[PDB]
């Protein structure tokens, strides 16, 4: 419990936060260790750490990635590199 | 932009200076005004 | 990708060529020495996090090779346009300064046929290539340059006489 | 070398020259003792 | 690590002993220059060693510093390792290597740290000339 909810934080998925691209992390919800109390804060921790991962992968997806050669405008920009520049900085 | 715009200079100042004396290597030594 | 980064580079082609590789793997003792001198063994998440900031413009490189691939003014050019390509990132120091030495032969051979009269061309990076003495041929590069320097080394080569 | 320059140096029965040869093979050694003075005292090691 | 550091040490003995074997009485005439102007590199690589003497007679050095250390020498003792091959694989002596010393000193332009360095050589070696 103690080094896996870090590794769920870092942005790297977990082995009792199992990653969905449609329900982010989520924790097993039904093992004996857990009680309620715990439970709902470990659920308010995970989805900070589900925003995380979208925006890296953001970041790495839209920067970085061409040699330029055309080109989608929404997929693609000088906009888009300096908006991730500056997400990663904050 | 990355692109030579300062040492392009230098260098455009010579191949105008090779060229010029060649015109005038013409005239005034072997008199392609006279011909 | 690091080992095969200098799996991809070998040298005793081109010149130019060859003063590209060396840049690259005047980069590859960088990124081994930058290691061991900061981050030997610290937090498990520490290195993990240092080398995400650091290894992605190293990644980027193997992108740029392939990692056939082009050589000459093939590269010579390429290369350059991808100054223009990407000057906004952090990938516009090592692009830098890969072209910055890419270009370093080419600048001594157009100095050449300009002052001392002679013609530099062993490899076909040289862009000027094949009675009244003058039936020389001719068939990125600023072209306000090129058709110039293919007059002026013609004159030169006259007034050699 | 210097078996030699011992011996030669005062024979009269090899001449003028030898003797001069004998000077000039002491000259050689004369820059040749200063070295080994430094090098004995500088030992503390010395590779 | 230690396998790493080992270039510049089969790159020093091999750039010894051309100044070893070829101290002859006869040879070509540049060679003879050459071995001359050659020990004048083995002297400044040894001001570095003199100072890595010091430190490793104070008790202290690691391999660390070591392999920092020896990263701008690689390159000076591989260039003259390259030459001393060249040399004595082509059996060139007297004028023919007043050529190869001429082609090498062209060869490098991307650098220009070896071109000097054969432009040394060449410029003690033509002055008997």
């Amino acid at each position: 419990m103690i080094h896996e909810l870090l590794l769920a934080l870092s942005g790297y998925p977990g082995s009792i936060f199992t990653w969905n691209k449609r329900s982010g992390l989520q924790v097993s919800q039904d093992f004996p260790f857990l009680h309620p109390s715990e439970t709902s804060v470990l659920n308010r921790l995970c989805r900070l750490g589900t925003d995380y991962i979208r925006f890296t992968e953001f970041i790495e997806q839209y920067t970085g990635h061409v040699q330029q050669q055309q080109g989608q405008g929404g997929l693609h920009g000088i906009y888009l590199r300096a908006f991730c520049t500056g997400l990663d900085s904050v | 932009v990355l692109m030579k715009r300062s040492i392009t200079a230098p260098l455009a100042a010579h191949i105008s200076l090779v060229n010029k004396a060649a015109v005038d290597y013409f005239f005034v030594e072997l008199h392609l005004e006279a011909h | 990708c690091y080992t095969r980064l200098s799996h991809f580079s070998l040298q005793p082609k081109g010149l130019v060529f060859q003063a590209f590789t060396s840049g690259l793997r005047r980069y590859l003792q960088y990124y081994r020495a930058c290691v061991l001198s900061t981050p030997p063994t610290l937090s498990l998440l520490t290195i993990g996090f240092l080398f995400k900031k650091l290894g992605r413009q190293l990644r980027y490189l193997a992108e740029l090779c392939g990692v056939a691939f082009p050589t000459g003014v093939k590269l010579l050019s390429y290369l350059y346009q991808e100054a223009l390509h990407n000057c906004s990132n952090e990938h516009y120091p090592v692009l830098l300064s890969l072209l910055k030495t890419s270009c370093e032969p080419y600048t001594r051979f157009i100095h050449d046929w300009v002052y001392s009269g002679v013609f530099r061309d062993a490899y076909g990076e040289f862009m000027i290539q094949v009675k009244l003495y003058w039936t020389h041929g001719y068939v990125v590069f600023l072209k306000h340059i090129a058709h110039d320097i293919y007059v002026c080394g013609k004159t030169i080569n006259l007034l050699k006489l | 070398i210097r078996r030699y320059t011992d011996q030669r140096s005062l024979d009269r029965s090899f001449g003028l020259v030898g003797q001069s040869f004998c000077a000039a093979l002491h000259q050689e050694l004369r820059e040749y003792y200063r070295l080994l003075s430094v090098l004995h005292s500088q030992l503390q090691s010395l590779t | 690590l230690v396998h790493r550091i080992l270039p510049v040490a089969a790159s020093y003995s091999a750039v010894t002993r051309f100044i070893e074997e070829k101290s002859s009485f006869e040879y070509g005439q540049v060679n003879h220059a050459l071995a001359a102007a050659m020990r004048t590199l083995v002297k400044e690589h040894l001001i570095l060693v003199s100072q890595l003497e010091q430190l490793h007679r104070q008790g202290l050095l690691s391999l660390q510093k070591l392999w920092f250390y020896i990263q701008p020498a690689m390159r000076t003792m591989d260039i003259l390792a390259s030459l001393a091959t060249s040399v004595d694989k082509g059996e060139c002596l007297g004028g023919s290597t007043l050529s190869l010393l001429h082609d090498r000193s062209f060869s490098y332009t991307g650098d220009s740290q070896a071109q000097e360095l054969c432009l040394y050589l060449t410029k003690a070696a033509s002055a008997p000339y």
